[PDB]
RNA sequence: GUUUGACCUCAAAUCAGGUAGGAGUACCCGCUGAACUUAAGCAUAUCAAUAAGCGGAGGAAAAGAAACCAACCGGGAUUGCCUUAGUAACGGCGAGUGAAGCGGCAAAAGCUCAAAUUUGAAAUCUGGUACCUUCGGUGCCCGAGUUGUAAUUUGGAGAGGGCAACUUUGGGGCCGUUCCUUGUCUAUGUUCCUUGGAACAGGACGUCAUAGAGGGUGAGAAUCCCGUGUGGCGAGGAGUGCGGUUCUUUGUAAAGUGCCUUCGAAGAGUCGAGUUGUUUGGGAAUGCAGCUCUAAGUGGGUGGUUCCAUCUAAAGCUAAAUAUUGGCGAGAGACCGAUAGCGAACAAGUACAGUGAUGGAAAGAUGAAAAGAACUUUGAAAAGAGAGUGAAAAAGUACGUGAAAUUGUUGAAAGGGAAGGGCAUUUGAUCAGACAUGGUGUUUUGUGCCCUCUGCUCCUUGUGGGUAGGGGAAUCUCGCAU
RNA sequence: CACGGACCAAGGAGUCUAACGUCUAUGCGAGUGUUUGGGUGUAAAACCCAUACGCGUAAUGAAAGUGAACGUAGGUUGGGG
RNA sequence: AUGGUGAAAACCAUCUAGUAGCUGGUUCCUGCCGAAGUUUCCCUCAGGAUAGCAGAAGCUCGUAUCAGUUUUAUGA
RNA sequence: CGUGGAGGUCAGUGACGAAGCCUAGACCGUAAGGUCGGGUCGAACGGCCUCUAGUGCAGAUCUUGGUGGUAGUAGCAAGCGAAACCACAGCCAAGGGAACGGGCUUGGCAGA
RNA sequence: AAACUUUCAACAACGGAUCUCUUGGUUCUCGCAUCGAUGAAGAACGCAGCGAAAUGCGAUACGUAAUGUGAAUUGCAGAAUUCCGUGAAUCAUCGAAUCUUUGAACGCACAUUGCGCCCCUUGGUAUUCCAGGGGGCAUGCCUGUUUGAGCGUCAUU
């Protein structure tokens, strides 16, 4: 080759990459409790069945619970705005638990929303207050 | 004229694939929860096999929504009809089965 | 790059021998005016050769080798089932050597068993002569009572002289080396010490190196400070081996090939 | 035997990465042993060679024979070693060429960052 | 107002910020397109939806989420491989050309516009400028933009509300892991003897091994040096993949799910039609282009025997599987070993030749180290002679081994206008031609593995083996020595 | 007749592949074929294999069909043994 | 033919290792077997389609299977 | 039978000289060739059971390189110095069937 | 007989075959994406104490700075270095520099080392001018910005 051979000849030198080892034995990375347990030395289907985890979800084309337990160990362990509240305060102590009244007054609310929508919100402010 | 002398080169290249996606996609296994489909044509009809994605259906029928089907790893076909009812029974046990094997790991 | 190479110092080759002899002829036209100018020269500048580069009683004279007393009787015999040039050796030393008998060894006798029929019979010395192959090799010189014994080799043997029944007279060179004495003490014992001057036969036994080199000669004296000799007898190259001190057991010197690897020394 | 992927066995590759070695590494290259009572001392097997240290030559013809290294000849791949000298015809005297995997040391050349070489390498001067 | 002011359009500038060209080109995407050659001459078939030329890209490109394939107890983006298959089909049925759906697998990922109003507030963006924690954020000013920029929606529908005493919830640092680059540390003979210039060889005696791959060192070195093998200690970067560690989370904010109620728009000089060319093996001109005319909305496109099935064109994005004689960087070989292998292992696309486009070789090895022959001497120079270094110059920068043709010298032989060859022999020259030495039968003795006294030890079947201490030849040839 | 040969060294010519057969050997046998692939591996080797597919296993016809026992799958004659 | 360089009809580079109803050459030894020089139409001219001569293997037989021969017998 | 390389084996050979090269040297094999002695050399190589192929040369007006006869000739408009060409040699008579005599047959002859 | 011609042998010559080697080639496989108006690929002129190609480099010229290594470079000559340290080196790394004349080539030009213009300017009072130092002035197109022009359109008690 052109090119190749000026490379070979020049004092420059060549960009020198040595990544072949790393192509093979790649780590683990998304999950602390598959990092600890992965037998680097088995393979991706070994290590699967090692486990007790399904590495494959369809019948595979040609032929062939100590970690498990820690994973269902993880899976056993929203307010409102300062406005919202105090607005909420003004409706209660003018109405009472009059929805009609409070969803026909032009007032305090002003965004003519449901009974259902304002009642809701009061439920949830009455269980942060009174 | 092009030779194959890559057969065991690329078998190499594909298992290394694989194991980058198991590296990276480290709980999950690699691919989608296919359905099971009734072949085509007088020939094959005999033959049942993996379809392509359940339907908004056999998704709806098994107990959960077609948005959230895909976030579990549940692939979804939407061209894909439900004409017959064996294969529609099969496919919503399939899923049922999966979703008790399923365990989906908290965002917090 | 032999190309580029080949060039370059054919011309150097070239360019030196031009400034070597131009800076020459210069020097003759100096010497022609001022002779002493090249007196210095050939004070400094020395040739150098291996030679002038070397790395550096009463008694025994009787007891070990043989003197003027009686004739020394020399029991010459040859090495067993030898062929036709190993007998043609032995008539070149039938000529040379004193009073040699010819013993056709026939087998068994081991060497002990020898020296008790020569000290019967009485001789002094056993020369035996040995053949490998067709051609003559070694030469293994020993004195019968106490036993210094010499083994040699020999790789020249060519054959205008003729001579006469007159005995030849001796001459040796080169024997700085007390190991070279005792070799040059063997010849003087073995050899006639009879010399009868008329006849004229000289016998050499010249070593330069560790190589000694024996030949006979004619000598004609004119009275213009010069002398010339013409070649007689049985061209010959030796090597020394062994000295083995008794008949054959023991050893002074025993040539080994570890030496040569000096260049010099020299015994 | 090789396990790794990333080293190589070839014999062409092997010969041209030495012959065309750089200055830096051909430093590495001409090691020379430590003796018996150096290594009994510092708890070290071998080191690179240096100029003003002493040494003793083991293998060759000038066996048994000792000095100090005059200049490390890194091109040649040599040491050369004064009182180590071919005498020339002309009166005139060449140092010859030695290897220092030949050689011998035997009085080290300590200096700041020698210390510290010697330190890295699990030793105690 | 015979001023002046809005816009639209055309300008301008050495203003501010940008960007496009060229090289490379193996692969890919377009455009253009021969001839030698095959069937018999050559218009198709056929070289060939080639080569050259032209334009354009990237790490891949292209393709792609159906206006698809099917006729089945239906499949379900695309790409590639296996197979379907040398089948259907076409071809003066001939040179032959040559698919596709299904099936197995590789890899898998989907979505964004245009479409009916934010109209109770252009909710959007550019730029300048001032600061800040700078692949950016914020304030302020300017411009774009209603000839429509944001949010909400893309048929899988969707939106408007109502009911759930429904369910979910951002973002920024810090230290780690991870990825990239780079540095550093990690076993064991230079122990004896032989030979050689030299030990890395032979022999004896040992160690280490997750290291006996490889390379160097004066010849075949696991153990001399570098590495190799297993590990460890770092430095500088990348980064949202997550682990922890926190700092802040707000606004009547952003969605999701089921039920009930009211609505509910989807691409035109395009589809199609005739024709002239191109494309194919394409029979239902397939695909495309040119030219003429040019639609519909309980619509329209494509297929199956009177209906039925199947999608929704005329807008767009998208990884991976796939290609790769280039580039960048590796790892290899039942490859070639200097007339081979690239043209080139070396002052090689160099020397050189051609006006020029272009054409384009020859040529590797002294030694372990130049120790490259000092110095004397022969000659104006060219080369020699003594002498020396080296293991060897019987290795000399005409340099490892040094074949044949061919040339000189010397020696031998032959020769009256042919030699060389075959059968046989003489003469001349010349080379082979035993470190062959016993064999047998008796007789002195002297020893032992022999007789005899006492044992010890390995094992498998009697028909064993190894190995000590004493004695004794007056019995014994049992052996070996004289 | 003619074409080739001044001499010597080195180089130098039935190869590789695909399609289709021939015979022989080997494996198994109404079956047979791992190697597109997947799993595994001391790593282009070797070792395993799912679903399919290839070719063969049951014929007689031209559009439409049917289907092989009167049977020691025959009666005789021969016919290696 | 494609593309290019030169010029008071050309050359360079690829397609192209173009196509041959042919010319020259074709690389070790030994053993054993061993021809043909031609029948008939495809028309022949060209190439073949076949028979003949030389084998390879399988099958029956190993014989009364035949023979470039003589003899007797029975015709023109 | 031989050559380059591969697997296996001979605990093969080998600086006390591998391979190669010669040799008026010896032995074996009908032969292809194999083995050995001597000389030269300096570093790897061979037999055996198998594998594999860019494997064996006298020719191609062969390719490359080298070297002759021609020739110290033609030549330069005592020295310098080619090329064409080259199977091999070049006496006559007669016969050698075949527009073939230059090698043979029978004669004549023939001195560097 | 010698010479001559021829044959053989020995020793020299000639030639570079054979053997052995090999920092080269070829083929296969694996990984990655990395040229250019910030001026590339390419051409030219130069540069070292002493240099042909090659390699490196641009008047900072076989280099400068930075970081690491830790003491050479070596064909020859000659300098060095405090060598218990800001440090030898034709060392490695490489992020900051300079980067001649050109070349897509870019002030105008043709093949002129000419023909200029503007800005900044240190010096020769420099108010005249003279010289030096330094950066710009190509084309197309987009987003702007700006001075305009346009009976192009409308408004106007």
């Amino acid at each position: 080759s052109v090119r190749k051979r000026k490379m070979n000849r020049s004092s420059v030198g060549k960009a020198t990459r040595r990544n072949k080892d790393k192509q093979r034995k790649i780590n683990i990375q998304s999950n602390p409790i598959i990092a600890a347990n992965w037998d680097y030395s088995l393979t991706m289907a070994q290590n699967y069945k090692k486990l007790g985890l399904r590495a494959k979800l369809q019948t595979p084309a040609g032929g062939k619970e100590t970690e498990v337990v820690k994973k269902l160990e993880e899976l056993a362990s929203r307010s409102q705005s300062e406005r919202e509240e105090e607005w909420l305060e003004k409706l209660y102590k003018k109405h009472g638990d009059d929805y009609k009244k409070m969803f026909f007054d032009k007032k305090l609310n002003i965004y003519q929303q449901s009974e259902g929508d304002l009642k809701r919100r009061l439920l949830r402010w009455k269980k942060r207050n009174g | 004229v092009k030779v194959h002398f890559d057969q065991a080169g690329k078998k190499v290249s594909r298992r290394n694939a694989r194991a980058t996606r198991a590296a990276k996609i480290a709980p999950r296994p690699l691919d989608l929860l296919r359905p099971v489909v009734r072949a085509p044509t007088v020939k094959y009809n005999r033959k049942v096999r993996a379809g392509r994605g359940f339907t908004l259906a056999e998704v709806k029928a098994a107990g959960l929504t077609a948005a959230y089907a895909r976030t579990i790893g549940i692939a979804v076909d939407h061209r894909r009809q439900n004409r017959n009812q064996e294969i529609f029974d099969a496919n919503v046990q399939r899923l049922k089965e999966y979703q008790s094997k399923i365990i989906v790991f908290p965002r917090n | 790059n032999k190309l580029k190479r080949q060039e370059i110092f054919a011309d150097i080759k070239h360019e030196k021998n031009k400034e070597r002899h131009t800076m020459r002829r210069k020097r003759a036209k100096e010497e022609r005016e001022n002779p002493e100018l090249r007196e210095q020269r050939l004070k400094e500048n020395v040739t150098q050769t291996i030679e002038n580069t070397r790395v550096y009683e009463d008694d025994l004279m009787r007891y070990f080798n043989s003197n003027s007393n009686e004739p020394p009787k020399i029991f010459l015999t040859t090495n067993v089932n030898a062929k036709k040039s190993a007998y043609e050796f032995a008539n070149i030393l039938i000529e040379i050597l004193p009073n040699v008998t010819f013993v056709k060894r026939k087998f068994g006798y081991k060497l002990k068993e020898i020296s008790d029929i020569c000290i019967k019979r009485n001789f002094t010395d056993i020369v035996i002569i040995n053949e490998d192959k067709k051609k003559v090799t070694g030469l293994t010189f020993i004195h019968l009572p106490e036993g210094p014994t010499f083994y040699f080799k020999l790789s020249s043997f060519v054959e205008h002289g003729r001579p006469t029944s007159h005995i030849p007279e001796l001459i040796l060179n080169n024997f700085q080396t007390r190991l070279g004495q005792t070799v040059g003490r063997l010849f003087q014992s073995i050899l006639p010490q009879n010399p009868d001057i008329e006849g004229r036969q000289v016998i050499t036994l010249h070593n330069q190196r560790d190589y000694i080199f024996f030949r006979r000669h004619r000598y004609v004296f004119k009275d213009n400070e010069r002398v010339g000799l013409q070649e007689l007898g049985p061209q010959f190259t030796l090597k020394l081996k062994r000295l083995q001190r008794g008949i054959k057991e023991e050893t002074e010197w025993e040539h080994k090939p570890e030496m040569d690897k000096e260049k010099k020394k020299f015994y | 035997a090789k396990q790794s992927l990333d080293v190589s066995s070839d014999r062409r590759k092997a010969r041209k990465a030495y012959f065309t070695a750089p200055s830096s590494q051909r430093r590495v290259l001409l090691s020379a042993p430590l003796s018996k009572e150096l290594r009994a001392q510092y708890g070290i097997k071998a080191l690179p060679i240096r100029r003003d240290d002493e040494v003793l030559v083991v293998r060759g013809s000038k066996k048994g024979q000792e000095g100090k290294i005059s200049s490390v000849y890194r091109l040649k791949f040599a040491v050369q070693v004064d009182k180590v000298t071919k005498e020339k015809v002309n009166g005139a005297s060449v140092p010859i060429n030695l290897h220092p995997s030949k050689l011998v040391i035997t009085k080290l050349h300590l200096d700041k960052d020698r210390k510290a070489l010697i330190q890295r390498k699990g030793g105690k001067l």
